[PDB]
DNA sequence: ATGCATGCATGCATGCA
DNA sequence: CATGCATGCATGCATGCAT
């Protein structure tokens, strides 16, 4: 009875010392004085460790006797100037996974990372029930509670819905004046990247409510911070129930974070500071910007300067349109490479898979054409025939990297025609008729039909793809391994230079260590490239101008009536391609007008790709 | 009472092997936070037989006494040098009883069984200290551990029946697990379904075996519920008999004596020859194949660049040749002398795949890796026999696994990039039954010649018919059967001229774990000058002729040699690779690949 | 890895090659097998062992048994004009053991 | 004229209620 | 666990083109 108040005081003086969280109280409060933000604050456990070790160890080891006091202190501060708490920072040995969670950790605050495997349907929960009595003309109210509402244990109460007033007057429900709170239950499993091969994985349930009720979707990588609890009685109460059962366990979540990985739905994100923005703006002034940002892509590969420029343009992307009637004009860029063996194709696909904010990788004969377009007519537990998302659906607003693209059969290639140009997946099969969004872009690699590019034969004899498919690819590049003497000396020296490199903080001969990269979502280094791309894509939308209009219309007309031979046919789509590329370049310069240089660069790039 | 006294005396003073072992074992365990003690039951046929016969009979009543005795002696150990009850693991090496002979005479007695595990459930929570409260008057109390909660209020104003509630915030629990044992599926009856058994373990004996392990159990044959009950086994100890290696159970701890032994071996001025002579000494010749199989087991040196690109550090080897040249026996040997290794064929193994498979869980209906040879062997070696016959999806997957060291899965619902860092040793046979001299090497295979550029070294072993080497081989194979070439002729050679299979297996693990060589500036020049030379003599002969060479020379072979050279320095624990190693790298590369292009009409011109 | 008809229990059951260890396997109609049977027999006759990776069970089993097989030639009549390797469907890797 | 490759049509495996 | 319908994957056969 007295420890509670002492703990309340100790958290009040903890808030008093560190004034950051005080600031973040006026913040979600002055703004609710005209989306109401939710009253949840986040505290760093490192600060709480450096302030008071005993209180820190209590939260980590004995949450049920330390958290409610902190919540009461926080509510008191807010009212003086309820509010709930979330925790971030180091967790020591408490940071576990579904495989390593044992009975030793029950009734402790833990953080668990894994893959979200099964979500539920959000439902409301009754928390206060109001009633009206017309005979007396008065309002009454009842309250309810359950085990999973508070951390401490409270004697069960006899939940009963009132129907008659003490005087006998009949009551009627006032559904609009009652209180309801949302509730979801999810399942977390051990990630495939960490689970041992050939062994069945382990799972754990998590319960979320209120403002944490819908923040992740199945198949995502998640990190949940909450209390590991026990409920019920494993036959103990019963005189004779069984001797082979135990108590039921679950996690009362209070924080959920989505983690970004490779070939996963969640998209990476960084927090941009004033320093980052200033540096980006300063860097964008230099005239060689398109070359600085372009030679820094895969700097361990020699040459391919134009494929690298195309990669950067695809990363930046153009601007799409939506007319009033309801028309849609594509705004993405797609790339195809056809090449000889050992021309650094799969090593550029993997670079894109590793540097793009969201990308999914797929091979050729590997994934069928229903696994890409989401034809997952399946059934759920409720019984509703549902479509399960696919590679191109999950990659909405992302990229798809296709390796061995020539091995994909026609029955599988024809499913991608709609996605590459209409940017939708309309599935109509027994009992189901729906349309999903697939606004993705594609980068694909392939090799000739003869093993190597035969220069004597016509391009159609080598590439061997339909013109329908070839039109949808914006840029098609041909790469050849021609044996030289001057070039071989340079490419050997470069390769041998790469193979002699020591990471900082290592001793020559010491093996290097590898780790998995699970970041927390929300020449120049790679991080700066990501920051630059994010800023440019999120805060720039250029507009066409007459000069670009003239350059594009001249180039298109000249290309259509030509006596040359092209690796791909020329249609109306090419015009749009010229408009896209131009816009992308204007996006790289952080300009709001597609100037003439943009159009000229687009023309040069397309002409190199074709001729 | 006397039981607890005798047990305490036993633990405190046994002194077998002129040393007290349980005392020091407790001293170590109480520090490493392992509240348990392991004791052999035959030791108790010594010090006192009365307690041994009192334990083997009516064990359910005696075990608790021993455990509390251990707790009270650990008290003394801690004080002289709050914790929970100490668990007793009970190993044994006595006669076993077949799983099919358990009957009434064995009920409630300690028994020894042997079998194979086939399933292991998830862990369960059992209570060891309950805190309870009366819902009417708020009387609080506790329980210590079938026990049940007080039927009536103990405060003695009528609280009623079952007035207590469990206060979980202050209670204590422990783990539990279930296991299924099945009789070895090789002495079953001749067409009757095999028997099986259930078993329950707790506390410190959970998460110690995985399905498919052959094991021995010591436990209690107990019974649980017209007058028919269900038998089962209460585990007291488990001992693994047959297991399988993998990445997760690998041992990274080296004893000081082992370190000194390996450091002494590293300085042998003839190590590179002893290692070669230890590779399959029962086959005749094939010196260069063995020298390559040695560089294969060490690997190169993987690098990571500040741009996120990953450089490979493994060797892939291909063997083409006629039937009966002992190229299948070599793969079987490579399988036995590597820490992690899988041996398979092109079309997979019986009821086991070749690459990653993603099937749904038997119970949960969720996605899980079933298991594939290219992911089971991560960090090891995969030996693929009959490389020429296999499915197309397998080809496309192995191509990625062989350079990017990973397999990517994009199925409905699940998308993941796995890890497959292995080395491929492949054996194939030419079409038509013999390797024709008139036809180019590319026309003697049954798959795209674009695949031959993947491997780092290709050997073409041909069986030439000669009346001398025939008698030589006949005498050699007669000797191994006669027994004079058995373990009489290779034991003489272990005296500094040969290594054993387990010594060398550990010497490979130590080298992989400790050393990662790096070329020197002189070796870079000597490697960059040979490459610009091998590729002029291919352009010349291709320009002269009309067709292209079946065996191509690509940038993947410059790195293949940088890997052969970095691998020849890693067996000596050397931190820098010198031109002395580049010379041997070039020599090995000329005997395998350029000797394969030497037989092509176009590439082998001049 | 199948289910027991009566006990509702999983059972790891090796084929006739793992059940015939230290014995003999008598195979009839040896020329009319599917892919699975050919792969299993190939592994047994090569390494005298059988691997398995199914439903959480990753193990190997001994198959040290001799094999006696019966078959019929292509087309139902032996053609003495051709080598034996062309009168039977079995490939060379299995016919060399 | 023969052989190989590609596309199509027939079969099976799954999944279901 | 048998019956019968709809999806999706795999295989074998036929036809056309090239050498
Ligand atoms: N231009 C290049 N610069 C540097 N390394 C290269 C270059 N071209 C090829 N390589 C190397 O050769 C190897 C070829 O592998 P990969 O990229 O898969 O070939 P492919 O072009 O068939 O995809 C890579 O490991 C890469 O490091
Ligand atoms: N060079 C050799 N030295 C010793 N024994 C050999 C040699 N070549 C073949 N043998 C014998 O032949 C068998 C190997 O045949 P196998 O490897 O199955 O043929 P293949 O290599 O065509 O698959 C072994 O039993 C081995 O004793
Ligand atoms: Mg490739
Ligand atoms: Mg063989
Ligand atoms: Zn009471």
């Amino acid at each position: 009875d007295a420890v509670f108040g002492d703990r309340v005081r100790r958290f009040q003086e903890f808030l008093d010392t560190f004034t950051s969280y005080r600031d973040s109280v006026r913040s979600i409060q002055v703004y609710n004085s005209n989306n109401i933000l939710p009253h949840r604050i986040i505290i760093s456990l490192d600060d709480l460790r450096e302030f008071d070790r005993s209180f820190w160890s209590g939260i980590l080891v004995e949450p049920a006797y330390f958290i409610p006091p902190a919540e009461k202190a926080l509510t008191d501060l807010a009212d003086s100037m309820p509010w709930k708490l979330s925790f971030k920072g180091s967790f020591g040995a408490h940071a576990l996974s579904p495989r390593t969670l044992t009975a030793q950790h029950l009734n402790k605050l833990v953080s668990v990372e894994g893959i979200v495997t099964k979500t539920s349907l959000v439902r409301p929960k009754l928390i206060r029930s109001v009633h009206y009595a017309a005979k007396t003309g008065r309002f009454h109210y009842r309250d309810y509670t359950d085990a999973t509402t508070t951390l401490t244990t409270r004697i069960p109460t006899p939940a009963i819905y009132p129907t008659e007033d003490t005087e006998g007057n009949k009551l009627t429900t006032e559904y609009g004046y009652s209180t309801f709170i949302d509730h979801q239950r999810i399942t977390v499993q051990e990630m495939p990247e960490m689970a041992p091969a050939g062994q069945l994985p382990r799972s754990i349930d998590v319960i979320l409510d209120d403002d944490l009720v819908d923040k992740t979707k199945p198949g995502d990588r998640v990190n949940v911070v909450g209390v590991f609890k026990s409920l019920g009685a494993g036959g103990m109460n019963q005189s004779n129930s069984n001797t082979l059962i135990g108590f039921k366990t679950l996690i009362l979540g209070n924080t959920v974070y989505p983690l970004h990985a490779r070939s996963t739905g969640v998209a990476a994100r960084q927090m941009l500071t004033d320093f980052d923005i200033r540096n980006i703006n300063k860097l964008s002034k230099k005239k060689d910007i398109f070359d600085i940002l372009s030679q820094s892509l895969a700097p361990s590969i020699y040459g391919h300067d134009h494929i690298k420029k195309a990669i950067l343009l695809m990363l930046m992307g153009g601007v799409e349109k939506n007319l009033e009637n309801g028309s849609h004009l594509r705004g993405d860029i797609n790339i195809l490479m056809v090449g000889d063996p050992s021309t650094a194709k799969s090593q550029l696909l993997r670079f894109v898979l590793n540097t793009a904010s969201l990308a999914i990788a797929t091979t050729g004969r590997g994934s069928s054409g229903v696994g890409l377009t989401a034809a997952v007519t399946t059934d759920r537990e409720t019984g509703e025939r549902r479509l399960e998302a696919g590679a191109m659906v999950l990659a909405d607003r992302g990229v798809v990297c296709i390796d061995e693209f020539d091995k994909m059969t026609d029955v599988d290639r024809v499913a991608i025609h709609e996605v590459m140009e209409q940017q939708t997946v309309t599935i109509a099969k027994a009992g189901i008729h729906t349309t999903l969004n697939a606004r993705c872009s594609v980068i694909a690699a392939a090799n000739p039909v003869f093993g190597q590019y035969d220069v004597n034969r016509d391009p159609h004899q080598n590439i061997a793809l339909p013109d329908s498919l070839l039109s949808r690819f914006d840029l098609l590049f041909v790469v050849t391994d021609d044996i030289n003497e001057i070039r071989d000396r340079s490419i050997s020296e470069h390769v041998l230079r790469t193979h002699r490199y020591l990471p900082p903080g290592y001793l020559e001969g010491e093996p290097v260590r590898e780790r998995l990269n699970l970041s927390l979502a929300v020449l120049v280094t790679i991080p700066f490239l990501r920051k630059y791309v994010q800023y440019a894509k999120e805060r720039v939308i250029p507009q066409l101008t007459q000069e670009a209009i003239n350059v594009i219309v001249k180039n298109y007309t000249d290309l259509r009536n030509d006596d040359n031979t092209k690796k791909s046919p020329i249609t109306a789509r090419t015009l749009e391609t010229l408009i896209r590329l131009a816009t992308a370049h204007a996006k790289v310069r952080l300009s709001k007008t597609v100037n003439k240089v943009d159009a000229k660069v687009a023309a040069n790039l397309l002409r190199f790709a074709l001729l | 009472t006397e039981i607890i006294k005798s047990f305490k005396n036993f633990i405190l003073e046994f002194r077998l092997d002129s040393q007290f072992i349980y005392r020091d074992q407790l001293r170590n365990n109480i520090l490493v936070k392992n509240y348990s003690l392991t004791v052999n039951m035959e030791h108790l046929i010594g010090y006192n037989e009365d307690i041994y016969k009192k334990l083997s009979d009516e064990p359910s009543d005696i075990i608790p006494l021993f455990e509390t005795a251990i707790t009270q002696v650990a008290k003394r150990i801690s004080i002289l040098s709050s914790l929970p009850t100490f668990q007793l693991i009970l190993n044994s090496n006595a006669n076993q009883i077949p799983l099919r002979d358990l009957d009434s005479e064995h009920v409630s007695k300690i028994v020894r069984l042997s079998g194979i595990i086939i399933s292991t459930s998830v862990l369960s929570s059992r209570a060891t200290y309950l805190s309870i409260m009366c819902r009417n008057c708020r009387h609080t109390t506790s329980i210590t551990i079938t026990v049940s909660l007080p039927r009536s209020c103990l405060s003695t104003k009528n609280c009623g029946p079952d007035p207590y509630i469990i206060i979980h915030e202050s209670s204590k629990f422990i783990d539990q697990q279930f296991l299924k044992l099945q009789e070895i599926p090789e002495l079953v009856p001749v067409g009757e379904m095999p028997r099986n058994l259930t078993m329950t373990c707790d506390r410190y004996l959970t998460n110690k075996v995985i399905p498919g392990t052959r094991v021995t159990i010591v436990g209690i044959y107990s019974i649980y519920n017209v007058a028919i009950r269900t038998p089962y086994i209460k585990i007291l100890g488990i001992q693994s008999d047959v297991e399988t290696s993998s990445i997760w159970n690998s041992v990274t701890m080296f004893t000081e004596e082992e370190e000194e032994e390996f450091l002494q071996l590293s300085r042998n001025p003839k190590l590179y020859e002893i290692l070669t002579n230890s590779i399959a000494p029962s086959i005749f010749g094939n010196e260069d194949i063995k020298k390559a199989i040695v560089c294969l087991l060490m690997g190169g040196s993987k690098k990571i660049l500040p741009d996120g690109m990953r450089l490979r550090g493994d060797i892939n080897v291909l063997l083409l040749g006629d039937p009966g040249t002992a190229k299948s026996q070599l793969l079987k040997f490579v399988e036995k002398v590597s820490p992690i290794a899988v041996y398979t064929s092109g079309k997979g193994s019986s009821a086991a795949g070749l690459t990653a498979s993603v099937q749904r869980d038997p119970m949960t209906r969720e996605f899980y890796l079933e298991g594939g040879a290219m992911v089971l062997a991560d960090g090891g070696v995969v030996c693929i026999d009959e490389f020429d016959k296999m499915r197309d999806e397998d080809r496309v997957a192995i191509h990625e696994a062989m350079e990017q060291q990973t397999i990517s899965i994009a199925k409905a619902g699940i998308t993941t990039v796995l890890n497959s860092r292995t080395s491929v040793l492949a054996a194939a046979n030419p079409i038509y039954g013999r390797y024709d001299d008139l036809k180019s090497p590319g026309d003697n295979i049954d798959f795209q010649t674009t695949i031959l550029s993947r491997f780092d070294m290709i050997f073409i072993v041909k069986d030439d018919h000669n009346e001398e080497r025939d008698i030589s081989i006949a005498n050699h194979v007669i000797n191994i059967h006669t027994g004079n070439a058995n373990a009489m002729q290779n034991q003489q050679e272990e005296n500094g001229s040969e290594i054993s299979i387990e010594k060398m297996k550990r010497y490979i693990t130590y080298c992989r774990l400790k050393c990662a060589p790096r070329l020197s500036p002189q070796a870079a020049e000597k490697l960059s000058s040979n490459f610009v030379t091998i590729r002029k003599q291919l352009l010349i002969n291709e320009l002269e002729s009309t067709e292209r060479s079946s065996i191509p020379i690509t940038i993947r072979q410059l790195e293949a040699i940088i890997r052969i050279t970095e691998s020849l320095a890693k067996l000596e624990l050397s931190p820098i690779a010198q031109e002395r190693h580049v010379d041997e790298a070039i020599r090995l590369f000329q005997a395998s690949t350029m000797d394969a292009a030497s037989q092509d009409p176009i590439g082998g011109l001049n | 890895v199948r289910k027991d008809p009566i006990t509702k229990e999983w059972t790891l059951e090796g084929g006739a090659l793992v059940l015939a260890d230290k014995g003999v396997c008598l195979i009839d109609e040896f020329d009319k097998m599917n892919d699975q049977d050919r792969t299993s027999i190939h592994e047994a006759m090569e390494q005298q062992s059988i691997s398995i990776s199914k439903a959480g069970i990753v193990t190997t089993l001994q198959a040290r048994c001799s094999i006696i097989a019966a078959a019929n030639p292509n087309g139902g009549r032996y053609n003495s004009t051709l080598p034996l390797a062309q009168n039977v469907s079995l490939t060379e890797p299995i016919l060399s053991r």
